[PDB]
């Protein structure tokens, strides 16, 4: 009988269409009956597929934008648009070819692009070092990018290491 | 005869606009979509039909003001559909896309898609055309380079018009008689408006808390803001805030258009 409705929220139910509609809904839900998340939340507020799980604003460590839509699932809370390079459910790790630590403070040095020298990195892979972001070079080629020759050593653009 | 339509998580909300003012005792919903998060709104002026994106799905889709079930137009290939426009004379859409990075174009059913712009877009979001005219302007709220741009519908002559001074580039409207092009920023924190003949000089109205979309209606703008989950009307010229509309449930509001009575 009374309002299938949080928070003392009057209702209005159509009985030809028999949709109820609550007239206010706890922060962070929306829908008809505030059965679901707001987007920039997620949830499961009336436990409709699993045990009650109240809306929470995406827990994404600081790697999503604020401006942005759609940020995470509404449901699982599954991160969906991570910056500053980083990626996983979490933006806990960073994207296939950077590196660096994704739950740095500062955006600058969190996730950096691997760069490595096509000419002095073993097989042109394009992944590194997780926090050295050393690229595996190949002999006699050194630098974080493997785009230096030793000294003593020439010709990096040999494709197999430098050579003398 | 006209109404404003905005977008809410799961519907689109509905009030009328009696000689630019608007009748929040009136306001109820349009549709209700209950899975969805609607984005961009758009309205087709000679079929009254009301489009909007959706980046739950994600997809595109429409339905007649008057009655009708929605019905969705597009689903494969979509990222993050934000924002939509209309070409109501040629019958074609367009939209942005944030996540695939671009904007295309297609008929009204969705049929024949066709991507006009994949280069230079991080954030597009707001877009709207003149028909009339044969322009199309868009924002791309790129943190590190913001921007506001125009081209032909017909995809040449593309240009940036603002670049300076943007912050985030939510929204922008365009008003055919007074050849004014305006958008919020949530970053600068105000409402720009410029003719887009004479680009430099622009009009700034200042106070604006976290603006998402925008719409207008003659001398008067209409945006949806974050901060306090309102729909605010705003007067061009005298730069004085006309009014605010809370709606009761206070979640996210999106995109906002107006439906006219006629073209």
């Amino acid at each position: 009988q009374p309002c299938p409705c949080p928070g003392g929220s009057s209702c209005a139910i159509v009985p030809k269409t028999k949709e109820v509609v609550c007239t206010h809904c706890p922060t962070g839900t929306a829908g008809k009956r505030c059965e679901l998340c707001d987007d920039g939340y997620f949830g499961d507020p009336l436990g409709s597929n699993g045990p009650v799980r109240l809306c929470r604003p995406c827990q994404c460590n600081d790697n999503i934008d604020p401006n942005a839509v759609g940020n995470c699932n509404r449901l699982t809370g599954e991160c969906l648009k991570c910056i500053y390079n980083t990626a996983g459910f979490y933006c806990d790790r960073c994207k296939e070819g950077f590196f660096g630590n994704p739950l740095a403070p500062n955006p600058a040095d969190k996730c950096k692009a691997c760069a490595c020298n096509p000419y002095g990195t073993v097989q042109q892979q394009s992944s590194c070092n997780p926090v050295t972001g050393q690229c595996q070079c190949l002999p006699h080629v050194s630098g974080r990018d493997c785009g230096t020759c030793d000294p003593g050593y020439y010709n990096l653009q040999s494709g197999q290491g430098c050579e003398r | 005869g006209t109404h404003l339509l905005f977008a809410q998580t799961g519907k689109i909300e509905r009030l009328p606009l009696e000689r630019n003012t608007m009748k929040k005792t009136e306001a109820k919903a349009f549709l209700h979509i209950p899975a969805k998060v609607i984005i961009g709104l758009a309205f087709d002026c000679v079929d009254k039909v009301v489009y909007w994106t959706d980046i739950s799905e994600p997809s595109i889709g429409r339905a007649s003001l008057h009655g009708g079930e929605p019905t969705t137009i597009i689903r494969q290939d979509l990222g993050s559909p934000e924002g939509i426009a209309l070409d109501h004379l040629g019958r074609t859409i367009f939209w942005t896309d944030s996540q695939l990075d671009r904007i295309e174009v297609a008929k009204m059913d969705g049929t024949q898609r066709r991507v006009l712009f994949d280069t230079g877009l991080v954030n597009p979001r707001g877009i709207v055309t003149d028909p009339v005219r044969g322009n199309l302007y868009w924002t791309d709220w790129n943190r590190d380079n913001p921007k506001i741009e125009t081209s032909h519908m017909d995809g040449t002559n593309r240009r940036i018009l603002a670049q300076d001074n943007l912050g985030l580039p939510n929204g922008l409207t365009f008003d055919a008689f007074s050849s004014q092009l305006c958008w919020v920023d949530a970053g600068t924190h105000r409402a720009e408006c410029l003719n887009p003949a004479q680009p430099g000089r622009r009009k700034v109205l200042e106070g604006l808390q976290y603006p998402f979309a925008v719409t207008s209606y003659g001398k008067n703008l209409y945006y949806t803001d974050w901060k306090t989950n309102s729909v605010i009307a705003m007067d061009l010229a005298i730069s004085k805030e006309m009014d605010t509309f809370h709606p009761h449930k206070q979640t996210r509001l999106y995109g906002i258009t107006i439906a006219l009575s006629q073209c």
